[PDB]
């Protein structure tokens, strides 16, 4: 979804791309935390101590 | 919708420290109004002449006496929980413009930042509040900061 916007991301003609990217940085942080609980997750029950 | 709130809180935490730390003129956990003028004078501003009991009278009413860190904690919560019901907004926009004022002048182009946590919405919530041109906007202090946002409480009632 950034990456298929209009405007030319090297222009500082628009200025309207600091609301997009002041977007991403929120489901970036997003992303983040669910690999967080991925991590917490996947590791409620191991068979053994050297797999896991 | 509500993912705003987290990432700011977390790296908030610290920043608050040292930003109650260099709020206070003993740098201790007590908060009085002398506090706050010697403030005002390390911002250089000359305070206008209400502003001993302007956090008080509508809004400081239900708990009584000299407030300190526990009162500071207490109403640091005040802001982000509340809603367009119209909040108690006294004491906090100072100390959001000194942890926002990284040039220890004042600052541009940031309070898009804190209109973005408040609301996903257009220009028209800077629009309301500051006329920002995306070139250059303004350099801003303590006085145009807290002027706006008190005229912005009364225009909103």
């Amino acid at each position: 979804d950034v990456k298929r916007k209009p405007y030319d991301l090297l222009d500082y003609s628009r200025n309207a791309f600091d609301t997009d990217f002041l977007e991403f940085n929120v489901q970036i942080n997003d992303l983040e935390l669910q690999l967080q609980g991925f991590v917490n997750a996947s590791f409620e029950h191991i068979t053994s101590t050297e797999h896991a | 919708a509500a993912a705003r709130e987290r990432y700011a809180r977390k790296n908030e935490q610290n920043e608050l420290e040292r930003a109650f730390n260099t709020i206070d003129s003993k740098g201790d956990k007590k908060i009085d109004a002398e506090e706050l003028t010697e403030l005002f004078l390390r911002l250089g501003h000359k305070p206008k002449r209400g502003e001993v009991e302007d956090m008080i009278w509508e809004v400081d009413e239900d708990c009584d006496g000299c407030i300190s860190l526990l009162e500071f904690q207490t109403l640091y919560t005040r802001c982000r929980d509340d809603k367009t019901g119209y909040e108690p907004r006294g004491l906090f926009n100072v100390v959001e413009f000194v942890m926002n004022d990284k040039n220890n002048q004042g600052f541009i182009t940031l309070e898009e930042a804190m209109q973005i946590m408040y609301l996903r919405y257009g220009r028209a919530e800077l629009d309301m509040q500051l006329e920002q041109v995306f070139g250059t906007a303004d350099l801003n202090s303590g006085k145009i900061l807290t002027l706006t946002e008190f005229l912005h409480c009364l225009h909103t009632n």
